[PDB]
């Protein structure tokens, strides 16, 4: 039943007793459900240390992973160039999934095309699909550039992208001067950040490899900035603002902030902004190149040092106080521009916010997960705040990155209780937060289920989730946030301290029971 | 009604294409005639998508794992292959279920092989066996395992059927291999076909020799309802208010025991013909169970469906059906009285995939709304045969529409509202046109039955009449 | 007892049974406490409509007011001028309270002085305190200007500020050239915003009244902007940013953003930034003057129109979409500068966020309170979003403002269920949210107690609080936010939609009970 | 040390002042000599603040309403006058209590008469009577009303005593008029005096003729503890563990019945001499009840206080006292072992209003920390007499310190840590010196007793050793 003046949707229409009686009859009559005592016992068992031992003995099964496949990152990288259509050679289901994943996170249109490979192609190859796809996409969508990445099916059958694109050009399906950079992006190897690295290296190679003769390092008096896989618009905005404040000439590469933030003014803009082809062609003439996320830009680093002959600095991601300071000092040393007073004041204001909230932040225990560079920057900032990272998980991390994070943890007294896990998934993390309970989780939306599980054990066992990272489907407009620089540190500090305070108010709201500590002023 | 203008618009939109793509796409665009009964003479469907045209279609893995097998709550579904597939499909479809996740229900979880280049080079059969053992260790209350193949499993020489057989007998556990590689077929519909074949071959006949379930003359099974926003629950209550007993529902909030119990029912009510007609026909041939299609979108279709379903049974059920209709009449009449004038005369264009574009037209008409455009991503000619009678004269019909095509059609027709998926939403919101997600219901379940209609009317009114649509043009421009 | 490895604070050390037994014994033995059944009955009675009728029949008693007294606003206004010491003439207890109040809200040093009048002054007046205080303050803290406001005790005894300051100048306690503007700020009349208006009018009169002969309107090609009483730094910053983006010459008056946001670099800066005396002297030469919060700047409006001969526009506070559009168009018409494309894109991005979150925002019911201009701007924006303001309360509102708000509500179908209350306090609002329960409260920290009360009635009756306004003692760094312009609208929209979603996740977190609607994607 | 240096620093700091202000200020600054037991020959206190000097000192209304009367839960406290006073003091002090707020407890609520112009011109006695009626209507479970006067009450000639008497007898309700106008006195300390006189005159003797309370030889009353962050609860448990019975608790978590019960108790345990010595002396003269001061800051002082308190009773109490000391010895010893190495050798400068600048010195020394400067907002000469012996030789002493004076002293001395009020904290955090808020314990759980010492040590360690203090200097500068 519904009341027209107060219509109820699925929650809480199902809570009405007619529906409860229906569901009870259904369960008791036809579901053959295990008795509730058995279910409770099994759940309690899954929260134990013995279960955690069994769970960490896993070798073949992955449960609730915390990573994606390479072509998603390749598509994100391609979206950062002016009037560029991401083109994915292979099966169309992959493109449907990529578009929908990105569409939910940014609340924005994501444009990508597929050649729709079929079972007949698996034995004859994808070259006919490639020639038709390149012709069709160029005609109907009119892109300046087409960046080609590969699905796992194309990688398994061994399609040769270079030969396919060349034959399309010799055929006349597409013009011989039309830029078609490509990259092989296997889903089985690495993750989405690896795909971003491969796509960027393919584009840079395509535009610079055969024209290095006339290139002189430092002649255009700019610095190249490579952002890596970034899902926060504010990070692009802050990096541009800091560089412009210093008066430093810069050339951002693969920047999509404009395409993923178009206004709603009555027209649909498929393309907006992006790195131009002239910028990429002139990139080897820059003073140097900075990689903002070096731990997934290794192939790009090899190309930039080997071919462009740039002496790429050893910089961490500019997250938190010390690493932002080091990034700014390196930029100043490369360009010869002093650090201006506005950035000095911004740093001082961040330090003031740190002194203001240190009493609430000190000693809090965090579990956290994400991509390697973001995870290590967050761990560094947490140590700077006097917090304790307990469980550090990076599903797509490697051994060298783990060694670097361990070194960072050893440099602080607040890292004594930290353990770093690579190759582990969110079910492992669920066991970790049950057996060694921290105060908060930091991660993406997939953590919400873990929170639910802990609340099922009890309110005193619940571990609240703090949403920082990718993807964030449940929340709205958090993709506009910033995590880099002093501005990003300020935002993250505010989020953390106010999550702590909101939890404290939740715990002290009980009248005549816990509300003696329900203070007006905190 | 401007039939020549619709034909002219189709020609001008087609002008952009190269010759091969234009000749292919011209067969997938038609102007509706109600009198025509054979849709093959005007529109072509279920063909390969043109390359580089930004199609909306998915793959067979989405049709099988995402649509059919995934809702089964008490089974564990292994995405067999690289990590991407299961991660993008994890909990992206709102199939409502009641259970304890991670203990006895596993719908929102992602179980995956996480294949790596070694697994590609040397195969993943031993890894699959070890995975099955680990699953048995860590999730003891599971009632079955399905193995959904992704694109590499078919491309490399894996043989998951033998692993399923060997492991199944050893653990006394039902293990269902599904060959749903994404490169098979042209859309999700082949995924539906493969999933139904797996259901008949590995699950459906477990209790053929068993006669310990007590059956009644009023035993029915809901087929093809996936409980989006609890849609099946809204439909089931009505059936139980009519006196019938619902033994099973496929596959939303469904359990493997319900599937195994289905061959004992007296009637099969199939909500989605496209996803489940395969197994419905199989059960009619093998068990003698009749099946009928029904529609619970909007009061008119719901009342018609209830009366027909009751007509399949004796007079007590028909008397109960008249009581249910009389009980619910004032509520949907109040819904109409409150929301009909606000949405009266409004025009809608819908692209929803297999069953929904024809199915929801009656609900829009119940609110005085006219559906100028109906489109399907992966329907077959029989779906268009049912669609042409439902659709009005001189309206636009379109199969596997491209992004360019649908944008141009919307610019010309200028609908008041568009109902489609997540990959068109932001495009048309930036255009200034109100948009409703017709797959997830914009996270507002349910739209099915009498209780569903009240949410439907409220949602359509709140999006079409929203204040922001009047604010996209800056005052100074 | 305490465990050294896990020390416990008052919550939950008091929760331990030894303390519980102690407290039970204390209550049972010596508090003569009413039986718990009588307590429960009286509480339930206070949540009823009969209690609400009795509550709204109040004439003499005020409970939990939502306003402050004039000298607080006077001090805030004085803080907005360069090297200015706010001086309050009267009892020192007031200054201690003002400094403590402001210090908690901004987490920053607040400098104010008192002349410490005692009972002897209550008999013979405060002139000796004035002379010595002005001399002492100028000698010790070295201000360029001293702005004098009045405590209630000085107003009751009728101290003549002008005569006192003149006598101090003619007897050599301070130099005759030293600027000492003053204003009468009685606590009994109006509220803190009235004090801000009085102080600003006193300063403007002091610097312009006697020098109007050489002033020509529009000769300096600028627009004066008066902000009123503003506790958000982001509001000053966004006004400055938007005016600079248009290329419009402007002269902000009484801006304290710098002195309330000084960095922590190892030195204490008592003064920073602020409107200069030259700016105030040259203000009558501007093209026009804009008042950002006209409903508490009426005396300033009278002075600016009567004396400066500026045709002050009839503008609402630039909050939300329509009023920001009107403010920008008026600025463009006055200055002759077209609205640039960056602001057009910002407006479009706000509209994009509105279309993205409208389904979650539509029909939600809000109670809300604050200062008049802020309340009316928030009501306007809520109507623009399709939300329903149900209970609108402004303790320091008047009848003309109430007619303006009623007219705004009548212009929208979403204002049909709204009622506006002036002269009511937060105990009235507690009755309103019990008897006619809305979905959320919007207001300052004093609302938390109301939330607690509603939770005591039951979880299904709890009304969550959303902290927007002044003061915000419990939260950290919310004073850095923005509420004006497109930026402020974006921040407020994000806060609202994510509060709705966080509540929804709270209600659907129960396993096998309500978690069927615990969706990953919202 | 360097007494001559500290005296020279006092002279250089005084150089800025005009002649009148400097001559008064010098009397309020001193170099400590522990041997000197008459502080009047050394320092002058309890005098009017010089005008324009940014004095920390609060008004008499803050001393009475904010400090003494506000904590009792049952009584409704009316701020009589304009709205500002009660709004700034609403729930700003953490006097903890147990109750149901708005029903039987009213501590965090602000009740005010909220005067307008007409109340100033015509008077507020009729308004006060009508207010009392409305209070009785809307808060029926209140057990008494106090009326705290603000500045205009005294200045306009309102007679609240007559209103209190008339309304009290008519409603059979205790109504306590308090003439705590801010213009009276020079500090909060005069308000303490007025509040104690009101307690003596209107509340304390209501049960002089009543003998229905059963008394024991072990009856004590805690006087002068305001339960800041539950400080009194931490102290009461120890007293209950020693065998004593705590009849009353003034005034944190206190009730009016406990105040009336205080004449029955055998002994008075006074924590804050400054605020409650007035009523303690009155009760000694009137009822023959002895009173003694104690200190529960840090393990050494609490052990000494427990032994001294037990010495007032028989041998069983002394046995229980030794048992309590033995029970708690390992916990505070572990706290010392953990935190003294982190804090050994550090120097502290403490400015607070009364008692605490001398009460907390032992707890700092228990962690190996040296107090090199201390001062009071509003202490009298007896407080400085008790202070000089508890501070080290050649340390800085300072009464009613101006904001400029304190900043210069901190710059010269360069302490490791400063304990002071909220107004001071932002200034010293900017300069890079760790700050602990003594008045509110920085919103932290109690500093009193053995349980309190653990929190105290943890809090001091975390602020002093926090990593941010090493970061105010940018690397490029
Ligand atoms: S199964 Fe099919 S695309 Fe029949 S694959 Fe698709 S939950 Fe659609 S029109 Mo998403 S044939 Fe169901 C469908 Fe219809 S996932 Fe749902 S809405 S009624
Ligand atoms: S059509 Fe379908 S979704 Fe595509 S792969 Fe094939 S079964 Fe799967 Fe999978 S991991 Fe990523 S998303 Fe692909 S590239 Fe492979
Ligand atoms: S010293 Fe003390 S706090 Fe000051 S007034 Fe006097 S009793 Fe009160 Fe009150 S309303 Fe505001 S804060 Fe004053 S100006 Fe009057
Ligand atoms: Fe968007
Ligand atoms: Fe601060």
């Amino acid at each position: 039943s519904q009341q027209v003046d107060k219509i109820k949707a699925s929650y809480p229409l199902f809570l009405d007793q007619d529906y409860k009686d229906m569901l009870a009859k259904k369960r008791d009559g036809f579901e053959e459900k295990y008795p509730q005592d058995k279910i409770d016992e099994v759940f309690q068992w899954t929260t134990t240390k013995e279960y955690q031992e069994l769970n960490f003995q896993r070798e073949a099964l992955t449960v609730n992973p915390a990573k994606a496949c390479q072509p998603l990152g390749a598509v994100l990288c391609a979206l950062g160039f002016e009037k560029t259509m991401p083109y994915v050679h292979g099966s169309q289901g992959c493109v449907a999934y990529f578009r929908s994943y990105f569409n939910r996170h940014f609340r924005e249109p994501v444009s990508c095309v597929s050649d729709s490979m079929t079972e007949d192609a698996a034995v004859f190859g994808g070259q006919q699909n490639m020639k038709d796809g390149l012709q069709n996409c160029k005609a109907t969508y009119k892109p300046d550039m087409i960046a080609v990445s590969t699905t796992c099916m194309a990688e398994v059958i061994g399609d040769d992208l270079n030969a396919f694109i060349n034959n399309s050009k010799k055929e006349g399906f597409i013009p011989d001067e039309f830029p078609v950079p490509f990259a092989h992006t296997p889903s089985f190897v690495g993750s989405h950040v690896t795909g971003w690295d491969n796509m960027f290296e393919g584009i840079a190679r395509y535009f610079t490899l055969k024209s290095m003769d006339d290139k002189v390092v430092g002649s255009n008096k700019k610095i190249n900035i490579v952002p890596g896989f970034e899902t926060y618009l504010g990070n692009f905005r802050v990096i541009k603002r800091m560089l412009s404040e210093m008066g430093v000439g810069y050339s951002l590469l693969s920047d999509p902030e404009e395409v993923l933030d178009t206004p709603a003014d009555g027209q649909f803009r498929m393309y907006a902004g992006g790195t131009t082809q002239e910028e990429m062609k002139d990139a080897p003439n820059a003073l140097n190149t900075v990689l903002l996320q070096p731990w997934h830009l290794e192939k790009t680093k090899k190309f930039v040092e080997g071919t462009w002959k740039h002496e790429v600095p050893k910089l961490n991601i500019p997250m938190g106080l010390d690493w932002t300071d080091e990034f700014l000092m390196k930029v100043s040393e490369i360009s010869g521009q002093p650090i201006p007073a506005s950035l000095t004041k911004e740093r001082g204001r961040l330090v003031d916010m740190m002194t203001d909230s240190h009493t609430w932040l000190h000693g809090k225990r965090f579990a956290l997960w994400g991509d390697p560079d973001f995870v290590m920057g967050l761990v560094k900032f947490l140590l700077e705040l006097g917090c304790e990272p307990v469980h550090i998980l990076c599903h797509n991390g490697n051994k060298r990155w783990k060694k670097a994070v361990d070194a960072i943890l050893a440099a602080s007294p607040y890292g004594k209780n930290a353990t770093v896990y690579i190759g582990k998934d969110l079910w492992h993390l669920r066991s970790l937060v049950f057996t060694d309970k921290p105060d908060f989780m930091i991660g993406n939306s997939y953590g919400k289920f873990i929170q639910r599980d802990t609340l099922h054990k009890g309110k005193e066992f619940e571990v609240p989730l703090i949403r920082i990272g990718f993807p964030i489907f449940d929340r709205h407009h958090l993709h506009r946030s910033t995590t880099l620089g002093y501005e990003g540190a300020m935002q993250i500090l505010t989020t953390l301290v106010n999550s702590i305070l909101e939890r404290l108010d939740e715990e002290t709201r009980g009248m005549q029971a816990t509300d003696y500590n329900h203070d007006l002023v905190r | 009604m401007s039939r020549e203008e619709v034909e002219s618009l189709i020609q001008e939109v087609l002008e952009v294409y190269p010759e091969k793509a234009r000749k292919d796409r011209n067969k997938h665009l038609a102007v509706n005639d109600p009198a025509v009964t054979q849709s093959k003479k005007c529109i072509i469907s279920n063909k390969k998508s043109q390359p580089g045209l930004m199609t909306i279609r998915g793959c067979a893995y989405a049709g099988s794992k995402g649509v059919v097998w995934g809702p089964i709550k008490d089974m564990i579904h292994i995405s067999h292959g690289p990590v991407g597939c299961g991660q993008y499909s994890r909990a992206g479809r709102r199939n409502y279920y009641i259970g304890t996740t991670g203990v006895n229900a596993f719908v929102t979880m992602n179980f995956t092989s996480d294949f790596q280049e070694k697994d590609i080079v040397f195969g993943g059969d031993k890894k699959l066996a070890k995975l099955i053992d680990e699953v048995e260790t860590l999730f003891p209350l599971n009632k079955g395992i399905s193995v959904q193949s992704e694109c590499p499993i078919g491309l490399i020489g894996d043989d998951i059927e033998s692993v399923s057989k060997v492991k199944g007998a050893e653990l006394s556990k039902t293990i269902v291999p599904v060959r749903c590689e994404g490169f098979r077929g042209v859309s999700q519909s082949l995924g539906h076909h493969i999933a139904n074949d797996a259901v008949r071959d590995w699950v459906l006949g477990k209790r053929d020799e068993d006669t310990t379930f007590a059956s009644t003359p009023y035993d029915v099974a809901i087929i093809g309802d996936y409980n989006i926003g609890g849609d099946a629950w809204s439909s089931r209550i009505l059936l139980e208010e009519m006196g019938l007993r619902c033994v099973a529902q496929w596959s939303g909030d469904g359990s493997i025991s319900e599937i195994e119990l289905t061959p004992k029912v007296k009637l099969n009510l199939v909500h989605c013909y496209r996803s489940m007609n395969y197994i419905s026909r199989h059960m009619e041939e093998k068990y003698g169970i009749p099946w009928m299609e029904y529609n619970f979108f909007g009061p008119t279709k719901t009342i018609e469906s209830l009366r027909a379903i009751a007509a399949k049974f004796d007079e007590s059920i028909q008397k109960k059906c008249e009581e249910v209709i009389a009980k619910y009449k004032p509520e949907w009449e109040a819904v109409v009285a409150k929301y009909r004038p606000r949405l009266e005369g409004k025009r809608v264009m819908l692209y929803i995939g297999g069953l929904r574009p024809r199915h929801v037209i009656g609900a829009y008409e119940d609110l005085g709304m006219e559906v100028v455009g109906t489109g399907y991503e992966f329907a077959h000619n029989d779906d268009y045969d049912r669609t042409m009678k439902e659709m009005g004269d001189s309206t636009l019909l379109y199969d596997d529409v491209t992004g360019y095509e649908f944008e141009e059609f919307v610019k010309r027709i200028k609908p008041d509202l568009i109902g489609s998926g997540i990959k068109e939403k932001f495009i048309f919101q930036k255009m200034g046109i109100p948009f409703r997600e017709m797959h997830s219901w914009d996270y507002s379940g349910p739209y099915h039955g009498f209780d569903g209609f009240a949410i439907f009317a409220r949602d359509m009114d709140m999006t079409l009449n929203n204040p922001c649509w009047k604010k996209l043009q800056a005052p100074w421009e």
